[PDB]
RNA sequence: AAGAAAUUCACGGCGGGCUUGAUGUCCGCGUCUACCUG
């Protein structure tokens, strides 16, 4: 009785935009309109090589040479201008509605039961402290992924738009933020209220974000890196795609969700170490970890695999609704 | 096996010709120089024709290496 | 005496155009001549995996190096412009005639009896609300599929056009319609004489369309995709192609048809539910249910299999001409 | 002959992998879900080989049933 | 040494992902000589 979905799948409520990297100086700071984008550049690279050998069996008279030469690859790195100190990131994220009305039900009865707990844990569990973790781990600027290493500082201008107008207006100091405890903020409350006003489904919410890396002049960046699978043969020269806009430099949206799915400490190993990006299955990138192991129960395929049965998860039901978010 | 040197200075795509000879031919195993996964080789005769087609390529200095790297990564011979 | 047709087959009446999305701005919204198409961008992802796996036959050290690593893929993910707030779809629908005068004929009589039983829905039961079914669900823009979610105003514009010169000119906003029900619209009844003036054959009509949902800025789409079938070997990189039109995205007429083949609340099951799309054997391709199965008796392939020898179906009859109407 | 579930989401081309059962064997009758004409099949051990070899053919998706159905399609065993 | 043959009717692809990390391309170099836009 009351089996799980076949075959289920959720939207992406609380969807995320690119960004646009342009470049300004600080008491211009309030006019970024005419400020120019980035364009990603074009160094050309030599080196050596720091990458390791393997260690199994060998011939001594590769490695010489090996080391002695030169890699001389083209790298597109994105570079800041000459004499510009500030920085850019125009992101629009709109938090859509309908926080577990499915996109795909391939059994309804599974689907009212989680219309069903989306009605408890937004009934009963208010979001308040919820869209506090989408905010107070996503104001301070986590947005800025790399490019948040050493700010003087990094100002965030989430304004909020009903149409050409604008009128939640708040600003920030993401260096006066953490990145692994929430603190308590009256104004990141009103943005959990606003988020509040979002995922329950009160208004068209569409948050305009500009955020300000004050850092230095023509310094590097953190863009988002696009690929060379079957692209460094034709070309085989470049090494690191810095991805594009229409003339500017990205931050793709892949990225730009773990900015604001790094929701819960709530995971099995760390006390206040670690704030990793809400997933199923917990796993970040970088690590190569899998917090939340199948072992564990704090998988998001174990939330409704034990909710929609017995109905109890007492307060990690977060990191299993977060889950759902996106 | 039987290792000899390389053709001039790789990389330009952590790729390298990495001529190495064979005890009647000569293998011409384009490879990394980081873990080791080639793509495909050539056997042919001896350095004195390696040289040979190798100049007889076009483009100018590095150029020769990309071109004799894609010359060698469609190749003809198992 | 009298049997089923051995091959029939009937005209898409009621045909329906591509989409070609364009990006506007609000108070330049009567002014779409040169607005500019979306060209459908490449963003580049690195995995994660939230898949579920096997519960068969396993073991547990799998999942460290799998959960571990990025099986990284290029995604054509169609974004918008930079600084463009509306959007765009048009699409010319035009409805042909003759609702069941067929394409094929196995058998000339039971033509006549098809033709007599246009004549029977079409004399008796006036198409005011079956037009009403094909306008006021889908002026209510199920037009835009999955872009339609979280709007600020959705407005569609269907101009009609004897010419160059359009007379029928209608405006609309499609977020103060609902979805689940049709409620009574005075010029939803306009457009519903004018579809009467379609599908009975009194004028020729092609309806251009030109859809404005006003969201945001930069966000992703819901553009048509294409297929990787035997061309994920020889590129081998993308997972996702939003097919074009000429330098601009689709919506393939396949999705365009369920926009407004989404008619009968006719079905075994619902009651205000699920107002699906009115097929033979009634099947979603989302659900993977089958509305109307073969035990009931609300198929399109028995609506003729009785009506063509018993004439009773009763007002369920218009779930098995509007499946012969496309 | 004691049937069960398909391999994910046909079509592609009205055809089918259709895996179903034998009391020893497993069939894999490729075959329309339309009037009813399979083209060859293939008989060998259960489950937990179908779907190894299934994940063992190239492609990715909806890839690995054409290029299963193409598999089977030119088949050795009557 | 082929000559005629209505292949057509219609058809939700979507659902969600941090590519990343780090780098000496340098070293030399006579373009070349003259010439009615009628």
């Amino acid at each position: 009785e009351r089996k799980l979905d076949p075959s289920d799948a959720l939207m992406s409520a609380g969807a995320w935009a690119q960004r646009d990297a342009s470049q300004e100086w600080p008491a211009v700071t309030v006019r970024e309109k005419s400020v120019r984008g980035t364009i990603s550049n074009r160094l050309k690279t030599k080196d050596r090589d720091p990458a390791k050998l393997d260690a199994s069996i060998q011939s001594p008279n590769l490695q010489t040479v090996d080391v002695a030469n030169l890699p001389s690859d083209a790298d597109t790195l994105k570079v800041r201008f000459t004499l510009r100190v500030l920085g850019g990131a125009g992101t629009p994220s709109a938090c859509n509605d309908a926080a577990y009305r499915d996109k795909l039900l391939q059994t309804v009865a599974t689907y009212v039961n989680d219309q069903g707990f989306a009605e408890l844990a937004r009934r009963y569990a208010h979001n308040l402290a919820n869209a506090r973790f989408l905010w107070r781990n996503r104001v301070g600027a986590e947005a800025v992924e790399v490019r948040i290493n050493h700010i003087r500082q990094g100002e965030v201008a989430r304004a909020w738009r009903f149409d050409a107008l604008a009128i939640g207006l708040r600003d920030f100091k993401a260096d006066a933020e953490l990145d692994a405890l929430a603190e308590l903020i009256a104004s990141g409350l009103s943005g959990s209220g606003h988020v509040l006003l979002e995922v329950v489904a009160f208004a068209r919410i569409g948050d305009g974000q500009e955020v300000f890396p004050s850092q230095e002049l023509i310094l590097d960046k953190g863009d988002k890196k696009g690929q060379k699978s079957k692209t460094l043969y034709s070309v085989r020269d470049a090494a690191a795609i810095h991805s594009q806009k229409i003339g500017n430099a990205l931050r793709t949206i892949d990225t730009w969700y773990p900015d604001e799915d790094g929701l819960g400490p709530i995971a099995v190993e760390p006390y206040g170490s670690v704030t990793s990006q809400g997933k199923a299955y917990r796993q970040p990138k970088q690590k190569l970890d899998f917090y939340t192991l199948l072992d564990n129960w704090v998988l998001r395929d174990e939330a409704p695999a034990v909710e929609q049965q017995h109905y109890v998860i007492a307060n990690l039901i977060r990191g299993g609704v977060f889950g759902e978010a996106e | 096996m039987k290792f000899i040197k390389y053709l001039s200075t790789a990389h330009l795509n952590y790729m390298n010709i990495a001529v190495y000879e064979n005890g009647s031919k000569i293998k011409a195993r384009v490879e990394n120089v980081v873990n080791g996964k080639s793509v495909g080789a050539r056997d042919f005769d001896s350095t004195e024709q390696l040289e040979s087609w190798f100049y007889g390529l076009p483009g100018s200095g590095l150029g020769r290496i990309e071109n004799a790297m894609n010359e060698i990564s469609r190749r003809e011979n198992p």
